[PDB]
């Protein structure tokens, strides 16, 4: 099982840099090229460019000279990309992948992706979010079925982590988007239980932001 | 740079008809080989982008017959026999016959289903909030299509535009419908002086505005 796992989300202050890591496994790592991509808001990817770990070549666009350097490791089978001087249009997610071009065959072999490593570039600080349990009361949705939520905000930067139960309760569940304004996100989710779950049995939401090392569960109570 | 086109930008299918999705580039894909470097990736919601087809053609293993991908030169089609629930997603071509690599812009497929009206709920604000000297009143509404939607807040008759913050789920893989959430954040002092606070949403599946809402007063 050929996998490719990528480092943590990256809160950097602008004109610094950082150092991307991808580790790999369940392949020869110096035989194959890996790549680095980038996205940014949704549709729309850009090549930045490759390593052969074998040998240490390393091809890039144009545009990211300068930019990105990238480096690997045989002896951890980890391909790393720094990325300099960073500004505004570096914040995204940028993806490792062991593409599968097979330059000899002419061919392709299947392509793996690591998970995405979300970069923000900001000067503005943490913040620990505060979390809020939203019981109905118009919010009922009458008997049969009821709706709770959870109220995430005030928290900087993402990502923020929401559960119910511990991740036991999953179906029924809308997490929405975080949406940020005045240099804090907010976020929120709900879960819908029939009126025989609640309030008979309790209903927990679990939200953990890494960010601040903040790690809280609100009890929805009546 | 070549430059690569899509059209279009957003297609809604019905589960079990065909879709097709083009891409054009602004230069010949044929490399010198006599081989054309089109590839066509799907990067599904909350997933990092899968390679469906290279070489204009070929399938990648493990991929779908049902897809299918054709064309040359400058003008590529990516075909879907037969759409089915797993095909949502953003559709992205790539060429590698030019040095740098570029991807279009990306076509979002989107699954045409029968018309859901939202199942809306409303929040006061917690106790605990209101302790912080903050007030905010959420509005879900849930399980909704199409995603057009608008929805105002009201508060005592009147429309409240300053301090509404809203978030949109994308279409959801077990049943096509889309949610939304309404928060509304006012500070303490003035949410305890007014008594309606409503939700009001427009949507196809209504005449007349769905509304949701809660008054305050005090026992
Ligand atoms: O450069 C030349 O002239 C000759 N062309 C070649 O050798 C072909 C190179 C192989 C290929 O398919 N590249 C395109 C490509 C690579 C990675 C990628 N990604 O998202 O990771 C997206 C697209
Ligand atoms: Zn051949
Ligand atoms: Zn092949
Ligand atoms: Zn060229
Ligand atoms: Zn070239
Ligand atoms: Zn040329
Ligand atoms: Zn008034
Ligand atoms: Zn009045
Ligand atoms: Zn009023």
């Amino acid at each position: 099982e050929m996998q490719l796992q990528q480092s943590g989300a990256e809160l950097l202050r602008p004109g610094t840099s950082v150092k991307l890591s991808c580790k790999t496994s369940g392949y020869i790592f110096t035989s194959y090229w890996i790549h680095w991509v980038k996205q940014r808001s949704g549709q729309g990817l850009e090549w930045i460019a490759r390593i052969y770990p074998g040998t240490g070549s390393t091809y890039y666009n144009e545009k990211f000279k300068g930019k990105a350097t990238l480096t690997a490791d045989k002896s951890s089978s980890t391909a790393y990309m720094q990325l300099s001087t960073l500004k505004s249009e570096d914040s995204a997610v940028y993806f490792c992948t062991r593409w599968g071009f097979i330059p000899v065959r002419e061919d392709y072999v299947m392509d793996y992706w690591g998970q995405g490593t979300l970069v923000t570039v900001s000067s503005a600080k943490t913040t620990a979010p505060s979390v809020y349990p939203l019981a109905p009361v118009c919010g009922d949705t009458t008997g049969s079925s009821v709706t709770l939520g959870c109220l995430v905000k005030g928290y900087f930067p993402e990502p923020v982590t929401l559960t119910w139960n511990s991740g036991s309760l999953s179906s029924g569940v809308h997490t929405f988007p975080a949406v940020l304004q005045s240099d804090l996100y907010t976020l929120s989710s709900s879960v819908t239980v029939t009126s025989s779950t609640w309030p008979s049995q309790s209903i927990t939401c679990n939200v953990a932001h890494p960010a601040s090392s903040t790690k809280v569960d609100k009890k929805i109570e009546p | 740079d070549i430059v690569m086109t899509q059209s279009p930008l957003t297609l809604s299918v019905t589960i079990g008809q065909p879709a097709s999705i083009s891409c054009k580039s602004s230069q010949s894909l044929l490399y010198s080989n006599g081989k054309t470097y089109l590839n066509w990736l799907l990067q599904r919601p909350g997933q990092s982008p899968k390679r469906l087809i290279h070489l204009v053609s070929k399938l990648d293993s493990g991929v779908p017959d049902r897809i299918t991908g054709s064309g040359s030169g400058t003008d590529f089609t990516l075909k879907i026999s037969r759409v089915e629930a797993a095909d949502l997603g953003v559709y992205y071509c790539v060429q590698g016959t030019h040095f740098p690599y570029t991807f279009g812009g990306g076509t979002k497929l989107e699954i045409l289903r029968g018309d859901a009206a939202p199942t809306v709920s409303i929040f006061p604000p917690s106790s605990e909030q209101l302790t912080s000297g903050g007030a905010s009143v959420v509005c879900f509404l849930n399980n909704f299509y199409p995603k057009d939607i608008n929805v105002k807040w009201k508060i005592d008759g009147s429309e409240r535009q300053n301090g509404v913050l809203n978030s949109w789920t994308d279409q959801d893989s077990k049943d096509s419908t889309y949610s939304m959430s309404s928060t509304l954040t006012l500070t303490k002092d003035e949410y305890e002086r007014h008594n309606s606070y409503t939700c009001e949403a427009t949507h196809k599946t209504s005449t007349s505005p769905i509304v949701k809402s809660f008054n305050r007063n005090e026992c």
